[PDB]
């Protein structure tokens, strides 16, 4: 047609694969033809997905073994502003006689519960993808496609709320049949009879 | 009453009898759970939201400082109190004269 | 129990190319409907094309569903449940992850409007009304066949 | 109706009834409410006015006028926006209070108890 | 029943001398093959050839750019359908008033 | 003495909700999983508590009937008494009573207890009073483990039993993290404990450890014949 | 200065205020407000996309991405502090708002004086209507601002007219544009001569004006256009498109708006309301098409604030895109954003409650229009 | 799942209602009972001795289970009752799948044979381990259900073998040790 | 049917083809049972009585009324350029066929006047796509085509009609529990359902509440005082307790039509037929091979699924009647000559009434009515069902320590089988679970109207994922929304404490408790060859 017609499929469907492909195209892990991942690239990533996760987990383990445990876990302890280098730890142990485990316990003693629940993603039994742990809110919102067009506030209702039936979306109060028929004169009272 | 009976089966490679394996496992478990008991030797506007919800805008500030704090995601007074002077210094275009003026304004009330 | 298989919303996967097939089908349907008004075709042809341009499209999708699963996500929970023969059938899976396709009442009476949305995307009001026909047909033929047998 | 109770309690008056109620004497405050069926904010004001009329069963007089039948009278009252309330004191020496906007019910109670 | 689809994007090249003009049931213009033909899909790298001799309804023209997964021909289900002809009467309804 | 444990966090969300976090850093490869699972199974279902078991009213026809002056029925009063949190250390049965009169709200401060049992919340709601009527209720306290089903009804007449729950710990959770020691594999262990106020998370930890040790001790005794 | 240019929304702060109040032909029941929602499905011509106070404009501008500062005065009562809080919670800079412990917000004292006619006089004015320029105008905010937004409500008070003139003078001295959204109040619909002699000083000091269709007709001619929209051809259809008998979306020729143009004017908008947005520049004209699909949610179906979202979107696109002044396609592609914002802002009861975000408006623009549009 | 192919879980109240005659006979037979009334009062008293005698009676006494709709020919089978606590009859998953189990609560009728001939016929002919092939063509009627098939498929499925397990071509550059 | 407040409102909306002067069951042809295009918006296509009387018993639609000629009509909205332009017309089934009725949004622009765009319409009982200029009428109500039962199903667009019918049937078989809780995810019609149920005390006058008591409520208006009684532990027709609780304090103002007292199976003016429980979908040791649920023991000692049941019929008094407060047991007599409680019936005798005078026109003391109360705790064998057609029979109760636990450390309450989801074709349950978990973490309740995809494609996905991510970012629980698999989380085993190799669905759905807990046999016995068993069975 001469005029571009309208359709509900004109817009691409948001998926997790596109977000992950963009995230790994950034920082230089994979190379994509163009700035936007295509459908064939997403279909290929759907098959080769665990390899890159294993590579990122191996990189995190290497960084942990290289920089030390204190400097590694200091990312989730922001209330501890002190030198985390291994030379600093050795100097502190030579000065005050405190081993590395004591310093680690002391730095964890200054951690919030929110920070601990965020750190719980580095468990040896359930290691979360390090890319998803450090994803920004701008990238996560693209999974479902951004904010909805219809406002969610229309669906939200306070839990401890008593419904007011004198509202714009409720019918008029149903009167008692006896009183309704007695007012209009269909039924006469016992005394008046 | 609901009693239960445990039935343990052990297969050893011959290096130790199955009876000694129970004692070894029990002693190892006790040694693992003991550390939890170890003890080291000893040697107007005066309401809640009337000051908490006070956003920085209401407290008069020079423009420079206002803009800077805003780019630093500092909106209320609690965010300003939580941030220290060192990190405040880290804020771009923030200076010592500012830190003294913001302390004064926070104390001038 | 050790594996704990489960089915999720995002776990339901559609064939990569669906936005293309449905789009070209609806484009052809528009071109036809324009021409019908000009006198280039007659209603019987319109009726026929509509049913066919839709049936063929749907089948491409159904047949293609299995290759996608085996080639791309081999261990997909819905694919595991379908291929193993435990629960579901290809037809059931297609409705969940592909398109329900055209359906009619007993002894003809085509609805003339296709169902382009599966259960994951969400059927429209018209598509739900249309599927109610087949639901009623099934729930009545069950009792009829039992009483006859 | 004496067997059944009226669902709504705020009565609609004309431009002459208001003038007859102002030129006379009274011992209870008067609340005038301009509204129009078309405005959205108004639906929310009617419920508040009904609750305020239930709270003051006989200690106040709450009436409402329409701007589609009394447009000239609304313009003479210097009414600028659709949700406008007039709080008139019983003493004919104290000034009235014009309140424009969706004010809470507590502000209405405070005005009635202090200003009027 | 069986619909021949395009393997890849490219140009459809076939000799129009062996194919005879026709009109599809759906009203579109078409070509009918009563003999075996070999169509070529001039793609970026490779070519492709497919066709059915007894009954082929070719819905495409020569030197026509087509995309993937597009219906090109219809085998026409040359195998005969069961002969249970049912004749049905559809009625055309006027949309507007007039003479 | 290389293994070190310390209470990382300690908060009091409410008078009947405590939270404590712990750490055991120098732990070894396979010990962390075993310690975690055993401590979890010991904190949930091996610690014992004291709760009201039987309630005796003055004069009521049945537990579903109402009473004048009180908004809630007898069933709601029993359900409120079920949620009362108590603290004790001696097994057996003790008696208590509530004897409030007058309009107001009867609370936990109104329960008089033996010198062994104490209250924790001291602000829980039992019932509401609207008329100057004496409210006199009998109570019975018992220490046990698990939850009790009110199957027996003998040895007493005119008393309604309540199904108590002797579970001091609300929830528990543990996390295991790597230490990063290169060749040797060492792991860090964390522990989260939520208690209902009857005992601090540290005391619950110590008690669970002692219970596990008591369960593992009998395998070292002399073999019986 | 931050990257998004700051805009000033000068005026008064009111919770829910519809200034455009005229006479409607069709009416509904007196007491049953449960059936008043039917007139928000087929509204009168003048209330199809109503505006509001500049506070709603600032809120919508901040929600759609951007920085807005409200310049006004409120009292130390609970209502004024509540409104300031609301604004603050939505990130609207409120350094400018001033607090005075002399008058109560929203309350205006009047004397009845029934003397041969109901003639009331204002004794005391509300703080929203009484803002001085001696020490209240915050110079700083004015310095860092590029668009000065003000309504015609400030012209209905003899105490904020001089303040508005001083603010416009300072804003133009510092190098900032002036936005004029009329939203004519009830007294301004009496006669076109008085309303034209009363809104003439501010009209000549405005670079961007967003009039309404009914307002534009009331200013130029009402009966003329009312007769034009009822031409009723009797023999044939000349334009070959009048046979379908559709609505009349009349595009005013640039010669009809000539008595309203001046040297300092940069853009004009007719703003029929979520349907057509006639834009007029000193070099080109045009019109954009809308949807108006408020019937998709009949139970909410509230269009209390719809022009505020359009004005906020226009201001955002003007502060971000500088090419909208010397290009016609860019102007349409940017006005579609405001159209989508105004469409989304009609699916929620309450103006501040249902103001959309930038992502939702962009999603609606991409779902409604074809890819060649955006 | 813990039940075998031949055992079935019988509730306590149903078990006593079925074997009341046998348990009364056992009470009057050995001791602790002198009349029918005393035995009935002891059975109503819910003593441990009556439950022990009930278990001793139902130890090796076959019981018949039959669904209310007897559509298939294998709808009536014989089982060995096991005393279980609850108000629902526990059956084997394979037999349940072979008896056309439904999502709704399918009512089950329980019958107890009396004569010796009936017991011998139920123990030697009507057991489930003697009827595993359908009489239609000879296919196994007792096949693994959905969950069992899923488990077997996950076991025997394996894992990826080509591009999905290695990123780069292995032509440029060990597995688990040889398990004896 | 006074089982729950839903059966009270869905019983009067029934339509019966059979009866005096009507088609019989077997005599009715197969063409009568199928759905007809004229039934749109007037008769529910989902609600149908299963059994031999299929298709003959239907439910009346929500927006339907009798049209002065015994004809049921439906509302429609005119979209033609007329003098008014908007008028909700009620159309008879014969008059509506001649108009163009389209149910579609106007969110489309393709460089045209917006009137040349296509839209699916219905004309002459046929579906066709026409331009926006040809449409005359328009259906705008969401609940216009469905009944009360089909509407109470959230996310109905993602389920089949068969499961919708199953859920509409199962919602009638719900038991009002002791303490009621509102659903986190609902459809928005529970409010009007509780309003029209009749178990809620509505004010017939305006005034302040001057005296609040358990037995009665006093409302003082304009001098007059109105006394309102309260139902306190009454018996229904199908053995269900009825009770009313107060929801207004003393000294507050009220209007006509507002709630003064609550009711059974209702909290805050909304229908409450179940509780919210944490549920995981995974196979567990074959206990859920078929449709079966493995619940936690917390539901037993926390009084979650506890209900009351009242049945009518040494402890004997002087006259012979059982006194109040007596705890009868199976076999105990109370008044053959003396009535005895049957097997399975034991409870507290709440009240006894002597029917000395029958009212049957005679004073017949045939017997004295007695009432017993049985608090039935949730046990094995009970049937629990959801609002999407999912049905399960409880197989085993496990302690809190043996149930699977999440990463936060909380044990799940119920475990469902995942293989049923693709079998019965239900997708809305996953949306409900995820959104309920998000709302429980955010302390919010959701009321969604059906068919939300008309606004935009994939609207429900966005609605669920946005709330999940908001709950994950406000409260620091990253396990709620994981980017690798949104809606799924990794859980652990309760026995060994080891993680399963695959994530599972975690959510808080709204689970309901259900009330319900020949010749072929001879042919089968003859086929086996058991002649003696057949003879014994026939003689018995
Ligand atoms: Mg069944
Ligand atoms: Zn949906």
């Amino acid at each position: 047609p001469e005029k571009e017609q309208w359709s509900r499929w004109q817009r691409r469907r948001p998926d997790v694969e596109t977000v992950f492909l963009k995230a790994m195209a950034e920082t230089g892990q994979v190379k994509l033809y163009g700035d936007h991942p295509t459908l064939t690239e997403t279909a290929l990533y759907r098959a080769r997905r665990h390899l890159y996760k294993k590579e990122r987990l191996q990189a995190e383990k290497e960084k942990l073994e290289k920089i030390g445990p204190i400097a590694y876990y200091s990312e989730w302890v922001q209330a501890w502003k002190k030198d985390t280098s291994r030379e600093a730890i050795q100097k502190h142990f030579e000065e005050t006689g405190e081993d590395e485990n004591t310093q680690l316990i002391e730095m964890f003693c200054h951690q919030t519960d929110r920070e601990y629940r965020i750190m719980m993603g580095t468990d040896i039994r359930i290691p979360r993808d390090p890319l998803a742990m450090r994803m920004r809110e701008d990238q996560i919102k693209q999974i479902w496609g951004g904010d909805p067009v219809y406002p969610t506030i229309n669906y939200i209702q306070d839990p401890d709320e008593v419904i007011d039936y004198r509202g714009p979306d409720f019918h008029e109060p149903t009167p008692n049949m006896l009183a309704y028929l007695k007012e209009h004169g269909k039924i006469i009272s016992r005394e008046e009879l | 009453e609901k009693q239960e009976i445990l039935f343990l089966e052990i297969w050893t490679n011959g290096s130790l009898t199955p009876k000694e394996a129970l004692h070894e496992a029990s002693r190892n478990l006790i040694d693992l759970f003991i550390p939890f008991l170890h003890m080291e030797e000893d040697n107007k506007n005066k309401k809640k939201i009337a000051l908490k919800s006070i956003f920085i805008d209401q407290s008069e500030l020079p423009s420079r400082i206002y803009n800077c704090l805003k780019m630093s995601n500092i909106y209320t007074l609690l965010d300003l109190l939580n941030n220290s002077q060192e990190d405040l210094m880290k804020i771009e275009h923030f200076r010592s004269e500012d830190v003294k003026r913001i302390l004064g304004i926070l104390e001038k009330y | 129990t050790a594996t704990s298989i489960s089915l999720g919303i995002d776990d339901l996967l559609t064939i990569p190319s669906k936005g293309w097939l449905v789009q070209d089908a609806e484009q052809q349907s528009l071109i036809l409907e324009k021409h019908h008004h000009y006198g280039n075709v007659h209603a019987v042809e319109k009726l026929r094309q509509s049913i066919e341009i839709w049936y063929a499209t749907s089948e491409y999708l159904r047949q293609e569903m299995n290759p996608n699963f085996r080639m791309t996500d081999p261990f997909n929970p819905v694919h595991i449940m379908s291929f193993s023969g435990a629960r579901g059938n290809a037809s059931q899976v297609h409705q969940l992850v592909g398109m329900r396709g055209l359906m009619s009442d007993p002894q003809g009476q085509m609805i003339d409007l296709p169902i382009q949305s599966n259960l994951r995307e969400g059927l429209s009001l018209t598509e739900y009304i249309i599927s109610c026909y087949g639901a009623r047909k099934g729930v009545v033929d069950t009792a009829v066949r039992t009483s006859d047998a | 109706g004496k067997y059944v109770r009226e669902d709504y309690l705020v009565k609609k008056v004309s431009a002459k009834d208001i003038q007859e109620l102002i030129k006379g004497e009274r011992n209870v405050p008067l609340i005038i409410d301009f509204y129009a069926t078309w405005c959205g904010p108004c639906i929310l004001m009617a419920q508040e006015l009904e609750m305020l009329a239930v709270e003051y069963e006989s200690n106040a007089l709450i009436v409402k006028v329409d701007t589609d039948d009394e447009y000239e009278f609304a313009r003479d009252m210097q009414v600028r926006g659709l949700p406008t309330l007039y709080f008139i004191s019983p003493d004919p020496n104290k000034d009235a209070i014009r309140t424009e906007g969706l004010i809470p019910i507590q502000m209405m109670r405070d005005i009635i108890n202090n200003d009027l | 029943a069986e619909h021949v689809r395009a393997p890849s994007n490219g140009k459809i090249k076939f000799n129009e001398d062996l194919v005879h003009p026709t009109r599809t049931r759906h009203g579109h213009p078409a070509f009918l093959c009563s003999i075996d033909l070999y169509v070529t899909i001039e793609s970026e790298d490779i070519l492709h050839n497919v066709n059915i001799p007894p009954k082929s309804l070719l819905l495409v023209q020569n030197d026509q750019y087509v995309e993937s997964e597009q219906v090109i021909a219809e085998i026409r289900a040359g195998i005969s359908t069961l002969n249970f002809k049912e004749k049905v009467r559809k009625h055309i309804y006027s949309d507007s008033d007039g003479e | 003495r290389t293994l070190q444990w310390k209470c990382v966090e300690s908060r009091t969300d409410s008078k009947r909700l405590y939270y404590g976090r712990f750490i055991l850093s120098p732990l070894m490869k396979g010990q962390a999983d075993t310690i975690g699972i055993a401590m979890r199974r010991a904190l949930l279902g091996e610690i014992e508590g004291t709760c009201i078991t039987r309630v005796k009213s003055e004069k009521v026809p049945h537990e579903y009937s109402t009473i004048t002056g009180i908004q809630e029925s007898v069933h709601e009063i029993l359900m409120n008494l079920k949620e009362i949190i108590l603290r004790s250390n001696l097994y057996g049965t003790s008696d208590a009573s509530i004897c409030v009169k007058g309009p107001g709200s009867v609370t936990a401060q109104d329960i008089i207890l033996p010198p062994y049992v104490e209250i924790v919340d001291n602000t829980q709601h039992i019932a509401s009073l609207t008329e100057p009527i004496d409210f006199c209720i009998g109570l019975q306290i018992e220490r046990n483990r698990g939850y009790l089903i009110k199957t027996p009804h003998n040895f007493q007449d005119g008393s309604y039993p309540i199904d108590a729950v002797f579970m001091p710990v609300r929830n528990a959770n543990h996390s295991i993290h790597s230490y990063g020691n290169g060749n040797e594999k060492q792991e860090i262990l964390f522990l989260e404990i939520w208690t209902n106020g009857s005992l601090t998370p540290k005391e619950a930890l110590h008690e669970a450890s002692r219970n596990l040790i008591d369960l593992f001790i009998p395998f070292l005794h002399m073999e019986e014949d | 200065y931050p990257n998004p240019p700051l805009v000033i929304c000068f005026g008064a702060a009111q919770k829910e205020f519809v200034p455009t109040v005229r006479v409607s032909h069709e009416q509904m029941h007196q007491d049953k407000y449960s059936e008043w929602k039917m007139l928000q499905w087929n509204p009168p011509e003048f209330v199809r996309a109503p505006g509001g106070p500049p506070s709603n404009v600032a809120i919508s501008h901040v929600r759609l991405g951007g920085r807005a500062a409200f310049m006004g005065k409120v009292g130390n009562d609970e209502f004024g502090q509540e409104m300031v809080l609301l604004m603050n919670k939505e990130k609207v800079q409120t350094r400018a708002v001033k607090f005075d412990d002399s008058m109560r917000t929203g309350c205006t004292h009047m004397k009845i004086k029934f003397e041969d006619g109901k003639m009331k006089v204002e004794k005391v004015k509300e703080p929203a209507e009484d803002s001085l320029s001696s020490s209240e105008l915050n110079l700083d905010v004015l310095k860092e601002a590029r668009i000065f937004h003000f309504n015609s409500e400030v012209l209905t008070s003899s105490s904020m007219r001089s303040t508005l003139f001083k603010a416009i003078s300072l804003s133009k001295k510092f190098g900032g544009l002036v936005f004029f959204d009329l939203n004519l109040p009830l007294p301004l619909w009496r006669s076109r001569d008085e309303t034209r002699n009363l809104i003439k000083e501010a009209w000549e000091q405005a670079n961007i004006i967003e009039v309404s269709r009914q307002e534009l007709e009331f200013l130029l001619d009402e009966e003329h256009y009312e007769r034009k929209r009822n031409y009723r051809p009797q023999y044939f259809a000349e334009n070959f498109e009048q046979t379908k008998q559709r609505r009349d979306y009349y595009h005013y020729t640039p010669a009809e708006i000539a008595p309203l143009w001046h040297d300092g004017l940069k853009l004009l908008f007719v703003t029929d309301g979520t349907l057509r947005l006639h834009y007029y520049s000193p070099s080109f004209d045009g019109v954009v098409v809308g949807t108006e699909d408020v019937l998709i949610t009949p139970f909410t179906c509230d269009r209390t604030g719809s022009g505020d979202a359009v004005v906020a979107g226009i201001m955002r696109k003007l502060t971000t895109q500088p090419e909208m002044y010397h290009d016609q396609d860019v102007l349409e592609r940017q006005l579609r954003f405001a159209i989508a914002a105004g469409i989304i802002s009609q699916w929620t009861i309450g103006a501040v409650r249902g103001f959309p975000t930038e992502s939702a408006t962009q999603n609606l623009k991409e779902q409604v229009y074809v890819p060649s549009m955006w | 799942p813990s039940l075998s192919l031949h055992r079935c879980g019988l509730p306590r109240e149903i078990a006593i209602e079925l074997f009341q005659t046998f348990v009364i006979r056992g009470l009057i037979r050995q001791h602790l009972a002198s009349n029918i009334g005393v035995a009935k009062s002891k059975i109503r008293e819910k003593e441990p001795i009556v439950w022990e005698i009930l278990q001793e009676v139902m130890q090796g006494h076959p019981v018949l289970l039959n669904r209310a709709p007897t559509l298939h020919r294998l709808g009536i089978q014989a089982f060995q009752p096991v005393l279980v606590e609850g108000r629902a009859i526990c059956l084997h998953p394979l037999v349940c799948k072979g008896f056309n189990a439904d999502f709704d609560g399918d009512q089950m009728a329980v019958h107890v044979p009396l004569s010796l001939e009936a017991q011998v016929e139920a123990r030697l002919l009507m057991f489930s381990h003697m009827n595993l092939l359908s009489p239609a063509i000879g296919d196994p009627i007792s096949v693994p259900t959905q969950d069992m098939l899923i488990g077997l498929y996950v076991l025997t499925s394996g894992n990826h073998r080509g591009i999905c397990v290695n990123r780069y071509n292995p032509c440029n550059r060990t597995k688990e040790p040889f398990f004896s | 049917d006074r089982t729950n407040p839903l059966t009270q409102i869905v019983h009067g909306r029934k339509l019966s083809y059979l009866g005096p002067g009507g088609l019989t069951g077997r005599t009715a042809s197969f063409r009568i049972r199928d759905i007809h295009p004229s039934h749109y918006g007037r008769i529910c296509p989902i609600d149908t009585s299963e059994g031999i009387n299929v298709g003959l018993i239907g439910s009346l639609a929500i927006h339907a009324r009798i049209g002065h000629w015994g004809s049921l009509e439906s509302p429609f909205y005119e979209i033609s350029e007329r003098s008014t332009g908007v008028r909700m017309l009620y159309l008879s089934p014969g008059r509506d066929e001649y108009y163009m009725v389209a149910a579609g949004n106007s969110l489309a622009l393709n460089q045209d006047i917006q009137e040349e765009q296509v839209v699916p319409a219905r004309y002459r009982q046929e579906f066709l796509t026409i331009a926006w200029e040809q449409v005359h009428l328009r259906s705008i109500f969401p609940f216009q085509y469905f009944s009360i039962g089909a509407s109470l199903i959230p996310f109905i667009e993602h389920n089949d009609a068969n499961r919708a019918l199953m859920s509409s049937n199962m919602q009638r078989q719900a038991v009002p529990l002791s303490r009621s809780e509102k659903c986190i995810v609902g459809t928005g019609l529970e409010r009007q359902a509780a309003l029209d149920s009749g178990a809620l005390a509505i004010a017939e006058r305006e005034g302040r509440v001057v005296y609040t008591n358990t037995d009665k409520i006093l409302l003082a208006g304009n001098g007059d005082i109105l006394s309102i009684p309260l139902v306190i532990y009454q018996r229904s027709n199908k053995n269900t307790c009825m009770h009313q609780k107060l929801q207004v304090p003393r000294g507050k103002c009220i209007k006509k039509g507002q709630i003064l007292a609550d009711g059974a199976a209702t909290v805050g003016g909304e229908l409450a037929l179940g509780k919210n429980v944490l549920v995981a979908y995974m196979p567990w040791e074959g206990y859920n091979s078929e449709d079966a649920v493995l619940i936690s023991e917390r539901l037993v000692y926390e009084d979650i699924y506890t209900s009351f049941h009242i049945r009518k019929y040494r402890n004997l008094d002087k006259n012979g009647i059982v006194m109040l407060g007596s705890w009868v047991e199976t076999g105990d007599i109370l008044v053959e000559t003396c009535l005895k409680l049957p097997i399975g019936g034991r409870g507290r005798v709440i009240d006894v009434r002597w029917i000395q005078k029958r009212g049957g026109s005679s004073y017949n003391p045939e017997t004295i009515r007695v009432y017993i109360l049985q608090k039935r705790e949730i046990k094995v064998g009970d049937k629990v069902a959801g609002r999407h057609g999912n049905k399960g029979i409880i197989s085993k109760i496990l302690p809190r320590q043996d149930m699977p636990y999440l990463q936060d450390g909380r044990s799940v309450d119920m475990v469902f089988n995942p293989l049923g989801v693709p079998s019965r074709m239900n997708v809305g349950q996953i949306f409900e679970c995820s959104l309920g978990l998000a709302g429980s973490l955010l302390d919010r309740h959701y009321r969604i109207a059906p068919f939300d995809e008309r606004y935009e494609q994939e609207a429900s996905r966005k609605l669920v994922f946005s709330e999940l991510y908001e709950a994950s970012k406000q409260t620091a629980n990253p396990w709620v929304f994981e980017p690798e698999y949104p809606g799924k989380s990794r859980i652990f085993d309760g026995r060994t404490g080891n993680p399963f190799e695959q994530p599972v669905i975690i959510g808080k759905p709204y689970i309901l408790k259900l009330i319900h807990q020949g010749e072929m046999e001879v042919w089968a016995l003859e086929g086996f060859g058991v002649a003696h068993i057949l003879q014994e069975m026939l003689t018995y």
